[PDB]
């Protein structure tokens, strides 16, 4: 299937994924794509932090989600 | 009982058991010329409980030459008798005695004995009775620009402090079962290995909170070990260690011992090979002396320094010394033997004051044992230095005639100075000034600027300040005690009550400016450093930078067109902790003394300031509901302080403190524990109270309780100062007040148009007319630390220590609340006697004119460890412009006063560079990126014209030039730096 | 630290920041009016949120003061407009502009930190009754940012 | 190669490097070890102050080398 990841500054980057695609596959994809490293990266999918270890199947992503790529700051 | 009131700043350095040691202790002093008058200065600034002074010697005229404390009529006196009568004003507690004889048995009185000016057999004599009667003892000596002091505290010195640290203490997040504690997230501990640790509040070891110290094993800046705590426990949660600091035993050699195989301190790195001959060298001087009858090698004579030569060969052979002797050296502390400096006896008499205390207090790191120092480079080259120039002339100069000349005499006595500042680096400052003789010629001239009065702290480390001075602006009372001290500046000191910075261009313009010689900084802030400085850097002065902190110092020189200036340097920032953390979670005192100086502000400052500035400016309501970022507060501030809750006795202020306790420490924690549970989770699953973040509890108003009847007190005398109130102290009042007080009802609120604005409105036009008000004010409270009977310290430490009640923090005192709160520096007399002779150290070379940069040299010490070090300044970058060498600091561009677009049109031709950006002060005068027609507007008008109207204000008629920043782009649009353009009005 | 916000101002001008838009007031280039645009997948969604900066006499020496000027519902920002921010506090180096600090609060606006929060009120809300705060935050976002 | 850094407080620090390390690497391994930006430290060696852009074997920094690491001060 088919997502779109929405970053800070308004792009949208559409990659082609699996249900049972895991989170670290996710964010290897968004590095490969801009560079940005996996630390750094931090998606959200409908008020939720996908966490590492997971699939996208587990946070009910279906066709077509938006997630987001946000910075990691903390206090 | 120690007077805080005068030995506030020392304390912080110090402390009270330190300073109740010392105010037991006797100092003998030997010797009353410049270096024994300086270190018995400092001992009495410092408060010893006495000192005696034993110099039979009568006075000659050579001795005012670094000797503040003679005078040309005391010719033919004892130098004690005439010194002790201006001694015993320094301090009131602390005696000061003369004894006409010594002898061997007198000795036991005193804990400590200094030597200065004495043979090196009454040295030995003197000192083999000191070492087996355990009584400590010091003997310095100056001879030019050369320096020794010697130290030997017994064979069994206990020094409870060696680096004067604050004990180190952080917070742990996990210890394992083989001792690996771990700091938490990205927290260093800053332990050493060898140190030691002990725990409290640990949860699942409390075997490690009883107490007992534990060795550290650094492994990491986040982590370390303490060993094998398998029997205490598996694993261990949270808690909080503290540094232990143990007593270490120095074991000391007598100087007959010491004299065959010395120890020695460097004071620089960079000359390792010297102390070795100095320590012949001084031997070969006391020998040289008791030959000749105690008379010291002439200046710059070659008989006197090839005898000194063979002593120092006689000597170095008979010491087994395997030391190449450096003979131009040693010839050269022949020639300056009978110098005397001033800069170099304050350098040594703070270290040997130090030293001193040290000896008292059994506190810090003392020298271990010989410290040999020079200041060889500040020897004048642009000058003829024979034995026919520095031959004594019959003047109060020749102790300086001895060493520099009377040609560099004559350079000195035609200086013009600016001193910035009148503290005590400007107090010891001006004292070497007056005994170098600095602007006491035709064309001399000093001026010294300081906007602050004396107050009664500053007497326990600028002693020429007095207390009948108190109330008086410092610069007048430093420029006649200077003239006092040297007769010959009577007219030649001009003192302003002026602060240096942008406001006071007019005083200190171009005029006053280009007639200096050279800026000597004696400030206490970045802000006045880095304007000074830039002003220095426009007008190429040279600056003379000092600075200092409890036992630590520092001293740089900026040199224009070879130096870096001082703001080419970045310091460590100040530390401000997150809102956040302040606002709800705290975990430290000072977070707690923080949010207790911002709730001082919030109560007593701001809204009375809101409310005055309601009755004076007519259209202040509508500036503020469009201005402000809180109109609301604003008007319930306004009307809160004129109609809801303005007392009419001081019951109501009593009230109103008691109503204000359950607000900010009964009520707000009960909201702040209805939002977060204390069993409330994290979204991760983890406790929210956990860690940095400390569960807090309401409190319960109790009269009898000390902390909350203190809270009580001072808000109710808060209140009432604000209405001009009589507040009252008598216990009874308050007990009976309070006793008929019933707390209205709280519970925690959980929540769940444009009416607001119609409330708004309500609330204005419910607020009194200013009319029906003139001539009536509220006086608003301005925070001052140093007064003991305004409650503001006292209303600050209440709240503070409340606060930390809420949350379970350890309280702290008035003492440590007023250090936090006031940002009090810690100061100390003996830095500043140090820096002080550094910076007049440098200043010799400033005067000479000397163009290396290897020959100056910016210094840093710590007296707590006994560290000096020394480095060259840094040379200022140099750069490539159209294929020409600028200075990026010191160079400029000079224009006339000309238009934009001839300007540009000149930057393009000449410099083949093209103007992007043009600013003047805090003005954008010119971008490339701006729109066709407003540049079309600006390009005919001249510079002047252009800042006036961007600015809408007109320059001054005293302004003289402008100071412009441009940045352009190249040919190939590269962006290259340019320096500052001087377009001339 | 003219010639730094100088420098900081054309790369703004040079490269969009499209989410962003900041510049002088008149002509004082140590106060700065910048604009946010509320993500479009977040109740703030369609609002604009002026924010104003002060750079201090020591830049890049030290942090910008960044105050919000718009109302704004959330846990980390509360009635007079700080930000819980750690890059403006105590984080601050010179070498962070004026963009990165933009792209923090749009990342703080799209995501807010309640474990953390500057206003126990809002986070108390929103870790419990969720949608009470979408709904409020879309009421805020429409009575103040638009208009 | 190791050397020793002493702070104006009196705290030690060991650090292991190379002749041919930048200074610059000499003042990120202090920072790791002090958290002090690179910027903000002062070294001194045998009376020179250290500058970013050269080499330790520049000033002839050999093993057992001892600096000293200091700052300006506020008061007076
Ligand atoms: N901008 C300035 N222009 C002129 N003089 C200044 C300026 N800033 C500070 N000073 C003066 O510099 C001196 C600083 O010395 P010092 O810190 O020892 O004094 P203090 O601040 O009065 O005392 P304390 O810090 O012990 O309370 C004071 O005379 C202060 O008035
Ligand atoms: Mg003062
Ligand atoms: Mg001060």
């Amino acid at each position: 299937m088919q997502i779109f990841v929405k970053t800070l500054t308004g792009k949208t980057i559409t990659l082609e994924v699996e249900s049972s695609d895991t989170i670290d596959n996710v964010k290897s994809k968004i590095q490969d794509k801009e560079g940005i490293p996996p630390d750094q990266q931090r998606l959200i999918f409908a008020g939720k932090q996908l966490e590492d270890g997971r699939t996208l199947s587990d946070y009910n992503i279906q066709k077509e989600s938006t997630l987001h790529l946000v910075l990691r700051l903390r206090g | 009982t120690i007077d805080e009131g005068l030995y506030s700043r020392q304390l912080y350095v110090l402390g009270h058991e330190a300073m109740k040691q010392m105010s037991q202790s006797n100092v003998l002093i030997i010797g009353c010329k410049g270096l024994g008058v300086e270190i018995a200065k400092n001992v009495c600034l410092a408060g010893v409980k006495s000192v005696t002074l034993y110099d039979p010697q009568p006075t000659r005229i050579e001795d005012l030459s670094s000797q503040y404390f003679l005078t040309e009529d005391d010719i033919g006196v004892p130098r004690a008798k005439v010194t002790v009568s201006k001694l015993a004003e320094l301090n009131q507690y602390v005696p000061v005695s003369v004894v006409d004889e010594l002898s061997t048995e007198y000795l036991k009185n005193f804990k400590c004995v200094v030597v200065t000016e004495t043979s090196l057999t009454k040295q030995l004599e003197i000192n083999d009775f000191t070492h087996k009667n355990h009584i400590a003892y010091i003997a310095a000596d100056s001879r030019g620009l050369f320096g020794s002091i010697f130290c030997d505290f017994g064979e069994n010195f206990i020094c409870t402090d060696t680096d004067g640290n604050e004990p180190l203490t952080g917070m742990i997040a996990s210890i394992t079962d083989d001792g690996v504690v771990t700091m938490l997230e990205e927290t260093r501990h800053g332990l050493e290995n060898g140190d030691f640790v002990k725990f409290t509040e640990v949860k699942g070891m409390p075997g490690l909170n009883d107490g007992t110290p534990r060795k550290v094993e650094v492994k990491g800046p986040y982590t370390f070990s303490i060993g094998s705590v398998k029997d205490l426990g598996s694993a261990g949660y949270n808690g909080v260690f503290t540094q232990v600091k143990v007593p270490t035993k120095i074991s000391f050699k007598s100087l007959r011992e010491s004299l065959k195989d010395p120890e020695y301190v460097y004071p620089d790195f960079g000359k390792m090979m010297r102390p070795p001959q100095y320590h012949i060298a001084f031997q070969a001087l006391s020998a040289f002396a008791d030959a000749h009858e105690g008379s010291l090698p002439r200046p710059r004579n070659d008989i006197d320094a090839a005898e000194f030569f063979e002593f120092c060969k006689k000597i170095a052979s008979t010491l087994q010394f395997d030391v190449e002797l450096d003979e131009k050296l040693i010839k050269e502390i022949s020639y300056q033997a009978r110098g005397d400096l001033v800069a170099m006896s304050a350098f040594l008499g703070g270290a040997v004051a130090q030293e001193v205390l040290k000896a008292t207090t059994s506190k810090f790191y003392p020298l271990k044992q010989y410290f040999y120092f020079d200041s060889l480079e500040s020897l004048p080259s642009s000058v003829t230095i024979s034995e026919e120039t520095c031959k004594p002339r019959g003047c109060r100069y020749d102790g300086q005639i001895a060493v520099f000349g009377s040609e560099f005499q004559e350079k000195i006595a035609s200086l013009s100075t600016f001193l910035v500042g009148a503290g005590a680096i400007g107090c010891e400052m001006l004292k070497n000034w007056a005994m170098m003789g600095v602007a006491t010629g035709e064309s001399g001239h000093i001026s010294v600027t300081d906007m602050d009065s004396i107050e009664k702290s500053n007497l326990n480390r600028q002693f020429l300040f007095r207390p009948r001075d108190v109330g008086k602006l410092k610069s007048e009372c430093a420029s006649t005690a200077v003239s006092i001290m040297n007769p010959s500046l009577t007219g030649k000191i001009t003192s302003y009550q002026e602060r240096v910075g942008p406001e006071s261009e007019g005083i200190f313009g171009d005029e006053f400016f280009e007639k200096l010689s050279l800026v000597t900084n004696a400030l206490d802030n970045v802000e006045a450093r880095m304007y000074v400085d830039r002003r220095c850097v426009f007008f190429e002065k040279p600056l003379l930078e000092s600075g200092t902190l409890g036992t630590k110092g520092n001293t740089q020189v900026v040199v224009p067109h070879l130096t870096e200036s001082y703001g080419s340097s970045q310091d460590p920032p100040e530390k401000s902790f997150p809102i956040c953390t302040l606002k709800n979670f705290p975990n430290r005192i000072e977070h707690t003394i923080a949010w207790a100086r911002d709730l001082f502000e919030g109560l007593f400052k701001q809204p009375i300031d809101n409310v005055n500035m309601y009755l004076s400016s007519p259209n202040f309501l509508e500036t503020s509901l469009k201005t402000s970022s809180n109109p609301r507060e604003v008007l319930e501030n306004i009307r809160d302080y004129l109609v809801t809750e303005k007392p009419l006795s001081f019951e109501e202020c009593i009230m109103w403190a008691r109503l204000q306790f359950d607000k900010f420490f009964n009520n707000n924690i009960q909201q702040l524990l209805f939002n977060f549970p204390k069993d409330s989770v994290t979204s991760t699953g983890q406790p929210f109270w956990s860690g940095p973040k400390r569960a807090p509890t309401p409190l319960s108003f109790d009269i009898h309780n000390r902390e909350h009847f203190d809270f009580i007190v001072a808000a109710a005398s808060l209140y009432a100062f604000n209405y001009g109130l009589k507040s009252e102290t008598d216990p009874a009042i308050y007990e009976r007040v309070l006793a008929g007080y019933n707390p209205p009802p709280f519970a925690p609120k959980s929540g769940i148009a444009n009416k607001d604005k119609q409330e708004l409105k309500s609330i204005a036009d419910s607020l009194p007319p200013p009319s029906s008000l003139v001539g009536f004010r509220l006086t608003p409270a301005e925070f001052e630390k140093d007064d003991d009977s305004n409650h503001h310290i006292d209303f600050i430490t209440a709240a503070s220590n409340l606060r930390a009640m809420n949350y379970d923090i350890t309280p702290a005192d008035r003492f440590k609340t007023k250090f936090v709160a006031g940002k009090i520096v810690p100061a100390m007399c003996t830095s500043t006697a140090v820096v002080s002779g550094l910076v007049c150290l440098e200043l010799v070379k400033l005067v000479d004119g000397k163009k290396k940069i290897e020959e100056y040299k910016n210094g840093f010490f710590n007296l707590a460890i006994g560290l000096f070090t020394f480095s060259d300044p840094i040379a200022s970058p140099k750069m490539k412009v159209n294929g020409k060498e600028i200075d990026k600091i010191w160079d400029r561009y000079n224009l006339p006063d000309c238009t934009l677009q001839e300007l540009i049109d000149y930057f393009q031709k000449e410099e083949g560079l093209e103007v992007t950006m043009l600013s003047s002060g805090v003005s954008l005068l010119y971008a490339n990126f701006q729109p066709p027609k407003k540049l079309a507007e600006r390009l005919p008008l001249k510079i002047s014209e252009l800042v006036e109207q961007i600015t809408k204000k007109k320059l001054e008629p005293f302004r003289k030039h402008l100071v412009l920043e441009i940045c352009c782009d190249d040919a190939n649009g590269e962006d290259v730096e340019v320096p500052f353009i001087c377009i001339k009005l | 630290a003219l010639k730094r916000i100088n420098r900081e101002l054309a790369d703004l001008g040079k490269d969009p920041p499209s989410s962003s838009s900041a510049g002088p007031v008149g002509d004082d280039l140590f106060h700065w009016q910048a604009t946010i645009m509320g993500p479009a997948d977040s109740p703030y969604a369609g609002g604009v949120f002026f924010l104003s900066i002060h750079f201090p006499t020591d830049y890049p020496f030290k942090p910008p003061k960044v105050n919000f000027t718009t109302r704004i519902y959330h846990p980390n920002i509360n009635s007079n407009g700080s930000i819980c921010l750690d890059i403006l506090r105590d984080q601050w180096s010179p070498a962070l502009t004026i963009s990165k600090v933009l792209l923090s609060i749009s990342s703080l606006l799209t995501d807010p930190n309640p474990d953390d929060p500057l206003v126990p009120e809002i986070a108390h809300v929103y870790k419990t009754d969720r949608s009470r705060y979408e709904l409020s935050a879309r009421e805020w976002t429409r009575k103040y940012a638009i208009g």
